[PDB]
């Protein structure tokens, strides 16, 4: 009965919490209106992992739902899936952050702080375990991150020990989308370095290639990528809730890859992501659903690791499957080439196995990369930043509202140990 | 069950006298327009949709700020188009990102 | 043994409860008050807008 | 809910507030005695509205505008045209006297006695919201109360209304177009003093909306009504994104701070697309693709200032209709391939994007067609400065023997405040350069 | 095709729950609980006295009527009852007639 | 077998005690005309509490109303079951008086008492053992915080030895809506602190914020304010009407709720109200009441009982329910919340269960807290008024109708006291 706060912070974030409870309402066998209209017992033996309850057959999230514009609240209200969630985790203000992190931080948005703790404290002792919280947030926007950030040290000063994933849409490298995007970038990661535990950096221009290339599908809209992501969610905390023959669950996981606490930023992935007519070519077996998981093109994040080291590698099988072809692959890649591979961690694999697959699917699998290839975001958000900020470009938005140069400084101070740390133990050998 | 009854005997008492009202200024020939604003389906003050899979409530959204404001309703038939027209009753995700079984 | 004792993870975990607080808002920004204008003379001699 | 109140002062502004007002009520629905006959039966619910038009109670959509000038003819056509019961006659503010083309008469002497009146208005149209947006001025750089009385407006706003964002459609004089004399004065004048107090100045030269109506709306005679046609299409794709529901929505305070880089320079252009009238927009497709080539060709901007003469340092492209992102990002990066698109040094990430959902909204009379799709890109860029230098010569060479001065010591203004004026436009300058190289 | 958690927190048991209530008090109500309070009220709810100590406990008990290991009376049992009222009576005169002398 | 007569003063008293009657009038089952039509024979069981028989099956309320003006209290006999009353507790004045404790106590309610007392006396040896009496009344007018005071002086040197209820609506900072409000309150506390058993300070801001931001009401008008004072009144005694598990008479709350003889001013509080919305999203359990009970939004007096310390704290539950967990959560409320208690008096929490639920929803529990934060409303109208008197604003009349600034400055005096007996209680050095 271990279980997960979830929460929605921005636009993104609330499109992103609509389509992942959808896919798991439609995995446990939800409807609408909330009522269990399954088959299976195993849909419904573990369901207070996400969802509360209420009078009658209802099911209703555990989710907090933040924003500061009215439509996007209107949006999750007015679309489908909107009759489960409850008005009052609708907590929600008017102004708008508009794109400051100093806007979704310091001024309004530590107006609305205090109410979406009060609601994050009803739903998190209104519990039994709280394996943990979740954030979905993005970094590029003002109450996507500010108002995340300050959420996440809030949370993190009250409840210390428990998991607090989030799920931080990354600034593409290549268009940027957003203009003071590298501000909001560096000076949210500033924060996320010493107050979340785990993060699932998630690129938009990353999910657009492979809604195009793999999936085909010409016009990939939200609703497709948002699927994606929210499949990886469902890949991620599939163990916990589901009965399996090698289950991980998230502190597992988070044990599994962090070898240092700031190191836990790491690479999304799903596999099989095949085309309707593709799907008849391709048997979907062991080897093709490692593979089609470790392959570059299916990395969700926005960096080759070809170019990198990975630090650990965590692959979240799904389906009644056979375990020693598992077992026989994540060691097959290793020593294929292990040159993509620390030397000083011997077999940097953390496996797991659930046996019921993702709705719709015979097997499936998930990935999640901590790779010392992730550095090159990093150090193009730090670039960005040094190239906006010496001229002190757009930096009197941010310093209206009550911060400074020095907080930006002590920013760029951050992450830059951090890309420094990062290059260490990518080139560190093992004697 | 009962509970969702008497919310539902409830409107469908309420909704005949408003009935009768509006008929009888519609014969006395006044404007009608603020009794139909007022006597629309649903069991809250919100905007929104009736939401009749929950007994038919539109739930109160409510800002925290010195005055309550609810939150407003903007979805449209145009814009619903045009956001379905590429992807198709949302449902259809999950169909279209393979996920066939 | 006691297992009387050592109960967190072992039975039924009753929800230990917080306490809760008022809200104070948004706390709106000001707008500049009934008197402050003070309407031109229309009752009199050459007037502007009558 | 997101309201934003609209400023139509001079006769720029109520022309500008009829042909916008019309297409509002249109793209909403409202009838012009106020009423939506809108099926009410089916639906209904959508508060679209409550961003330009306020309720009764009875289904009058009173809108949220304060059509103030000096001369009664433009108000009094308005009050007597076919939005007459559709506007509050409380709302229509009108003077006695014009300012005659003088900063001074309608700053100092004609401008002080009805601007307590119209800001009496605006607190009743104020407090008759639930949180403010940002007020909106469509004004004129010509000369006279759309220099003046505006100004005094904003240095009364400033103080009364915290922040409260104050957006300007301006009607900057042409470099060789103009229908008066003392135009480089006024202009002058009104920038110095409109310099602290706004935060974004959208200029439109009717020289560039003549050639974009003659060469792509195919209409060899255009006039002040086409040209309010395209400037009603630029506002309501800039302010869609409050009223109706998007993707990627970008409401008001967004694409303040995603465009302007310092609080001195906030004067952005506006480029619309696409432009092209029925007869050839039956030839071609107007992809995504294709109207943000449209939108970044130099002869498209609607302030006649070549953009190839410039850095942009900052551009926010507002897309409307059928839109798709994977199409955004690949139009934005074909952009990006291209070296005469220069962006500015310090900002690489030069693009901030938002897409709203409904397409953009057709006049029956308006030679603009219903399109599918459309892009309304408004940008910072360097290309300005030419722009200020060619009104400066002006300026400076009808200043050097005081020509057209004495008018303006008479009704009130000092001799120095015309060299202040000056010495703060050249700082401007300086710092366009300081901010380009 | 049930399942054991499926039916035991869904579960197809048509119960009797009586709510015989006149439909004149149910009209009275129903309007004070048209906010607050607004659901069917539990007129059925009985003290805990009177719903946990019920007569279908003695009748589905199965208890043996004789409890085969108790002690009987005998043949002397009334004369040795009534000494303890000698033993009190022939003790209690000893003692007044030592109380009068 | 006890029985407790109703007292309503005033224009809010005589309103409040209306729908109090009428509230429990069908929790009992009662016409509009007094007849019996209700469902259970627990209904009738305990009658005598409140009411008296007739000629015939129907019952007449035990209830003086007094009030000096007439048109507030043929309102209260024309409204709904208005026509149950005898028509002989009816005591109407003469002039309309009026904000004005002189005009109350002093002059016109004077004239009156002799009557009301008659008509009190009437009601109150026409029962075999009185319990004691409950009145209700406003602090804010001159009827319901004069001559209304004078009636429980006057009761209290008749009956020194029944219990006294006092269900005071207290003024509020903001939703003032009366100019001589802290005159009239400094003047009616040195009344209500030597001669009531029991008061129970109800505040207008905090019921308008439960009835908009909690209940969302579109009108929320009075008589949904008087609805909840009802209920709170209804939840209190309870325990006369009903049987329990273990029942919480009100000597016994009095017993167990006043430490010290001068600290009996209570706030309270129910539970659950919750919205037409959001009532079909929570379920109704012991946990999430024990929440909606201690919540400060949901506390009907403006008091921050975070600005303070509980010295004792009821929990009239009502309801079915396992009291196991009721007594577990009236534990681990102490055991985590322990700053805001005082350390002096363990475990400062009364319980009670009194099994018949109300009607309505399955379960409820009604709050009565000694807070010492009660101090903020009694400080603030005292500086209020010793703002307002040493300019002698409003005064005139007060010397007109008979006082000096003597009596003045003693209640005064007296208001400063009993603020300083709390605050000699609230946070401190026990030992
Ligand atoms: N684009 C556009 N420009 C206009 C319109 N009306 C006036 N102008 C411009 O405004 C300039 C002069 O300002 P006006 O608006 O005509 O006059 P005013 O602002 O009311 O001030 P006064 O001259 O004192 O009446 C002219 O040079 C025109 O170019 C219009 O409807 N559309
Ligand atoms: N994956 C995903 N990305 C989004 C979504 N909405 C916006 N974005 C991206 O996030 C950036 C803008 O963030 P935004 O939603 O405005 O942040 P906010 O203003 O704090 O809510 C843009 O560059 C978009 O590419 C969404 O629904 N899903
Ligand atoms: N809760 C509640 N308060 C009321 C009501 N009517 C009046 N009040 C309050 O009572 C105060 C006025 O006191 P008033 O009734 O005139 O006292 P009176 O002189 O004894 O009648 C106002 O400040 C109101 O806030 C009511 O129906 N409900
Ligand atoms: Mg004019």
């Amino acid at each position: 009965m271990r279980e997960i706060v979830h929460m929605q912070a921005g636009q993104c974030g609330n499109q992103i919490g609509a389509k992942f409870w959808e896919v798991i309402s439609d995995e446990h066998g939800i409807d609408p209106t909330g009522t269990y209209h399954g088959d299976s017992d195993l849909q419904l033996e573990r369901i207070n992992v996400y969802y509360n309850e209420a009078t009658g057959g209802k099911y209703v999230p555990r989710a907090v739902l933040v924003d500061l514009e009215p439509g996007t609240m209107d949006s999750v209200r007015s679309g489908p899936f909107g009759q489960i969630f409850r008005p009052d985790n609708f907590v929600f203000g008017q102004s708008g952050a508009g794109n400051n992190w100093a806007k979704g931080h310091y001024t309004e948005g530590a107006e609305l702080v205090d109410s979406v703790l009060d609601v994050v404290r009803k739903e998190a002792e209104s519990c039994d375990c709280l394996q943990g919280f979740q954030l979905t947030h993005s970094l590029g926007g003002g109450t996507g991150s500010g108002m995340g950030t300050l959420l996440i040290s809030k949370i993190r000063e009250e409840y210390p020990d428990r998991i607090m994933n989030t799920f931080s849409v990354v600034p593409s490298p290549k268009v940027s989308d957003t203009v003071v995007e590298p501000y909001n970038a560096t000076l949210s990661v500033h924060q996320l370095v010493e107050n979340t535990d785990e993060t699932y950096c998630i690129d938009n221009e990353a999910l657009y290639d492979i809604c195009f290339r793999t999936l085909k599908l010409t016009t990939p809209t939200y609703g497709d990528l948002n699927h994606l992501v929210s499949a990886t969610m469902s890949g991620v905390t599939t163990c916990l809730r589901f009965p399996g023959q090698l289950n991980a669950d998230l502190r597992k996981l988070a044990v599994n890859m962090v070898p240092f606490p700031r190191l836990h930023f790491f690479m999304p992935g799903f596999a099989p992501l095949t085309s309707r007519g593709s799907q008849q070519y391709r048997a979907l077996t062991v080897p093709e659903l490692t593979q089609q998981m470790f392959d570059a093109k299916n990395m969700m994040a926005a960096c080759d690791p070809r170019h990198g080291r990975y630090l650990t590698v965590a692959a979240i099988f799904r389906g009644r499957m056979s375990m020693k072809e598992v077992d026989e692959q994540m060691l097959n890649v290793q020593n294929k080439n292990s040159s993509y591979f620390v030397e000083w961690i011997p077999n940097n694999v953390k496996t797991a196995v659930c046996d019921i697959p993702p709705r719709g699917l015979k097997m499936s699998a998930t990935f999640i990369g901590n790779s010392t290839a992730i550095q090159e975001l990093f150090k193009r958000i730090s670039e960005q930043f040094t190239a906006m900020f010496r001229r002190k470009a757009f930096l009197h938005w941010y310093t209206g509202e009550g911060m400074d140069e020095m907080e930006f400084t002590e920013a760029e101070s951050n992450m830059n140990d951090l890309v420094s740390e990062y290059q260490q133990y990518q080139d560190a050998t093992a004697e | 069950k009962k509970n969702i009854d008497l919310l539902a005997l409830e409107e469908q008492q309420f909704q005949e006298y408003a009935g009768k009202v509006i008929k009888h200024c519609k014969e006395g020939e006044r404007n009608v327009y603020p009794l139909e604003k007022a006597a629309r389906e649903g069991h809250g003050g919100g905007h929104g949709p009736v939401f009749d899979g929950k007994g038919g409530i539109r739930p109160s959204y409510l800002t925290n700020d010195r005055v309550g404001v609810e939150l407003p309703y903007y979805q449209k038939g145009s814009t619903d188009e045009v956001k379905y027209a590429h992807i198709g009753k949302p449902s259809n995700t999950r169909k279209r990102l393979g996920f066939v079984w | 043994y006691s297992p009387e004792k050592a109960g967190r993870s072992a039975h039924l975990h009753a929800p230990e409860h917080t306490f809760g607080s008022r809200t104070k808002g948004i706390t709106f920004d000001k707008s500049p008050a009934p008197n402050n204008y003070s309407l031109p003379s229309i009752l009199g001699g050459r007037s502007c807008v009558k | 809910m997101r309201e934003c109140i609209s400023i139509h002062v001079g006769q720029a502004g109520v022309q500008i507030g009829n042909a916008c007002w019309e297409l509002y009520c249109l793209e909403h629905g409202i009838q012009p005695d106020g009423q939506m006959p809108s099926d009410k039966t089916i639906g209904g619910g959508d508060d679209s509205f409550n961003t330009f038009f306020s309720e009764t109670g009875a289904g009058k959509h009173v809108p949220r505008a304060v059509f103030v000038d000096l001369e009664p003819t433009v108000v009094d056509e308005v009050r007597t045209g076919t939005y007459r019961q559709l506007f509050h006659p409380e709302q229509l503010i009108t003077g006695k006297e014009d300012a005659a083309n003088n900063y001074a008469r309608g700053h100092y002497t004609i401008g002080k006695e009805i601007v307590d009146l119209v800001l009496d208005r605006i607190r009743k149209l104020a407090d008759q919201c639930t949180g403010l947006q940002g007020f909106l001025i469509f004004h004129s750089f010509g000369g006279g109360t759309g220099s003046g009385f505006a100004s005094l407006l904003m240095e009364r706003l400033s103080v009364d209304y915290g922040k409260k964002s104050k957006l300007e459609f301006a009607i900057y004089p042409a470099p060789q177009i103009s229908t008066a004399v003392v135009e480089p004065y006024n202009t002058i004048l009104t920038t110095h003093t409109t310099l602290e107090h706004s935060d974004c100045a959208f200029m439109v030269d009717n020289e560039a909306i003549y050639d974009i109506c003659r060469r792509n709306l195919d209409i060899e005679r255009p006039t002040y009504t086409n040209l309010n046609r395209l400037i009603a299409q630029i506002v309501s794709s800039i302010t869609a994104s409050l009223r109706f529901d998007g993707a990627l929505n970008v409401d008001l305070t967004e694409f303040q701070t995603n465009l302007v880089p310092y609080p001195r320079i906030h004067f952005p252009l506006a480029t619309y697309a696409p432009v092209i009238s029925a007869e050839k927009a039956y030839h071609e497709q107007l992809s995504v693709a294709e109207i943000t080539n449209a939108c970044f060709e130099p002869a498209n901007q609607m302030v006649k200032c070549d953009p190839r003469h410039g850095k942009y340092m900052a551009c926010c492209m507002l897309y409307r209709g059928d839109v798709v992102p994977k199409d955004v990002n690949a139009a934005i990066a074909t952009i990006k391939t291209k070296r005469t698109i220069q962006f500015v040094d310090w900002c690489p990430t030069g693009f901030k994007v938002g897409i709203n959902y409904q397409p953009p909204t057709v006049v029956p009379g308006g030679d603009l067609a219903k399109v599918q799709r459309a892009v309304c890109m408004l940008s910072n860029t360097t290309a300005i400065a030419e722009a200020w230098a060619r009104l400066d010569h002006k300026f400076d060479l009808m200043y050097a023997k005081r020509a057209f001065v004495h008018w303006y010591v008479g009704e009130g203004m000092e001799e120095g405040e015309f060299s202040e004026a000056r010495e703060d436009l050249a700082a401007l300058e300086k710092d366009y350069e300081e901010v380009g190289v | 095709i049930p399942g054991p958690l499926i039916t035991a927190k869904f579960p197809p048991v048509k119960t009797s729950i009586s709510l015989d209530t006149d439909p004149m008090y149910s009209a009275l109500g129903t309007s004070l609980k048209q906010d607050i309070f607004n659901g069917v009220p539990h007129s059925h709810v009985k003290s805990l006295y009177k719903s946990s100590f019920t007569q279908d406990i003695h009748n589905k008990s199965v208890e043996v009527f004789p409890p085969k290991f108790a002690i009987q009376r005998n043949q002397d049992s009334k004369w040795n009852e009534d000494g303890v009222i000698r033993m009190k009576l022939y003790k209690a005169w000893d003692a007044m007639t030592l109380e009068r002398l």
